[PDB]
């Protein structure tokens, strides 16, 4: 199951 | 900046003349990911060769498996031909049923 | 015994040839179970193992949506990195990310991972504490400052210790037939006279799973670490792996050499010699 969280550099 | 591929050519099962098998060309340890791999039969490109999905090792270098079903004979020669940005010319590695 | 789940992601820009290609794959140990490719006819998270096929349509929509949103964030991040490294917009660049968890035989968390690389080099990694970062350079420190301000490590820790471990446990149970079966290596030693002064001894291991293995040669009971040629472990294409180790021996001294094989599938390490 993937992590649904989104993070940008 | 860049890492040249390591190349291994081998069969899925031990080679037996006349018995169906798979010819594999495993390329690993390379960067960047773009790479051209051909499987050769008596120096000519085998058509419809399949390949695994791009993945990479702990050190970020990439690896791919290229494969085709084949029936080895005594007289047919097989090889893998690789081109990558790190190579001035295509690198050919012959299938040696002992490697 | 111990198990891992990992998701791998690669974005490769190609200026002048459309948008970056995005490919992501998921593994449990050495078994691929899902893939997503932005260049596919209908890009979606696709099952690649029988034990994942039981997951419902809701599951596949969830994973597909995450892949599509990760492909977009990666395109944005590739633009960001051009700025951080003062680079031209003309060249092709690569962004890689790997995250996941390791569990023991008891299914308890051993360690969590979340790490990124730019153009094949370390960029930023979540430390083992799941609370602090290792930035490779002053460009990654900009991302570190942003990620500390946004408490990203806390969000990652919650996933790695929660969903990651529970779903790894679920997949190990659903796939117990294969994921929890070790296939020991099939072994043999070959001999190739090179000349009349030297010969090659090659020790083989075939048909094993998982990929982790140790093959070593000894001469009179002493490890031949420097004089051994070891090929990288390689996939056979039937889930199993292969490996060989070779030594160049002085003619007539073959019986002084022994090959040693260690693998999860073996209750005891194996000792082999060239027969006859």
């Amino acid at each position: 199951l993937r992590n649904q969280s989104v993070f940008n550099f | 900046i860049q890492r040249t591929p390591k190349i291994q050519v081998y069969s899925r099962h031990p080679a037996e003349n006349g018995k169906s098998n798979f010819l594999n060309c495993y390329v690993s340890g390379f960067h960047p990911s773009d790479i051209e791999v051909d499987l050769l039969k008596n120096g000519e490109r085998i058509e419809k060769v399949e390949h695994s999905d791009l993945s990479f090792s702990k050190d970020w270098s990439f690896y791919l498996l290229y494969y085709t079903e084949f029936t080895p004979t005594e007289k047919d020669e097989y090889a893998c031909r690789v081109n990558h940005v790190t190579l001035s010319q295509p690198k050919i590695v012959k299938w040696d049923r002992d490697m | 015994g111990s198990h891992s789940m990992r998701y791998f992601h690669t974005s490769v820009s190609r200026p002048g040839r459309g948008e970056p290609r995005f490919i992501t794959v998921g593994y449990v140990d050495d078994t691929l179970f899902v893939r997503f490719d932005s260049d596919a006819a209908s890009p979606r998270e696709e099952g690649r193992a029988p034990w994942i096929e039981q997951e419902g349509p809701e599951h596949w929509d969830r994973e597909t949506q995450i892949c599509k949103a990760k492909a977009q964030t990666d395109r944005e991040d590739l633009r960001t990195l051009l700025r951080y490294y003062n680079q031209s917009e003309a060249g092709s660049h690569t962004l890689q990310n790997m995250y996941g968890c390791d569990v023991g035989p008891d299914g308890r968390l051993l360690r969590g991972y979340h790490q990124d690389a730019y153009d094949g080099k370390d960029y930023i990694a979540l430390n083992e504490d799941l609370s602090s970062w290792t930035a490779a350079d002053t460009a990654a420190q900009i991302t570190q400052r942003k990620w500390e301000a946004a408490r990203v490590a806390e969000q990652l820790r919650a996933y790695l210790e929660g969903e990651c471990v529970e779903w790894l446990r679920r997949y190990l149970e659903n796939g117990k037939e294969t994921l929890q079966r070790a296939d020991p290596p099939k072994t043999h030693v070959t001999h190739h006279p090179i000349s009349d002064h030297e010969a090659t001894l090659r020790c083989w291991a075939l048909g094993f799973y998982p990929a982790e293995i140790t093959l070593t040669w000894q001469r009179d009971g002493e490890d031949q670490t420097q004089d051994t040629e070891l090929v990288e472990t390689r996939p056979a294409g039937d889930r199993t792996f292969q490996k060989w180790a070779a030594v160049v021996v002085p003619s007539g001294e073959e019986q002084r050499y022994t090959c040693h094989v260690q693998h999860e599938g073996l209750p005891k390490p194996l000792t082999l010699r060239w027969e006859p």
